């Protein structure tokens, strides 16, 4: 059994596409969104009260 | 009509480190003093 063989198979191993769990990216937090104002309504109303 | 070897078959971009900065939106907060008199 040493006479050897022939590997005639043409390899076409295509790797599967890996799974991707997309992140819920957040650029500005809610604190920055509330702090991005020259005038805040809650502060004005509290001062008036 | 003669067969011939007319079939010739022939067979990472930029890796790197990245740092992403966003445009700052926080309003500049400083301290203000208000002097006043109340006449009643």
């Amino acid at each position: 059994s040493s006479i050897s063989t022939v590997d005639s198979m043409i390899a076409l191993d295509i790797d599967p596409l890996e799974n991707t769990d997309f992140r819920v990216l957040e650029l500005y937090s809610q604190k920055e969104l509330r702090s991005s104002n020259v005038f805040d309504l809650e502060e004005i109303m509290r001062e008036f009260n | 009509i003669r067969f011939e070897r007319n079939i010739v078959c022939t067979s990472d971009l930029d890796e790197g480190i990245m740092v992403v900065y966003k445009r700052n939106i926080v309003a500049h907060t400083f301290k203000v003093r208000v002097y006043q008199k109340v006449l009643t």
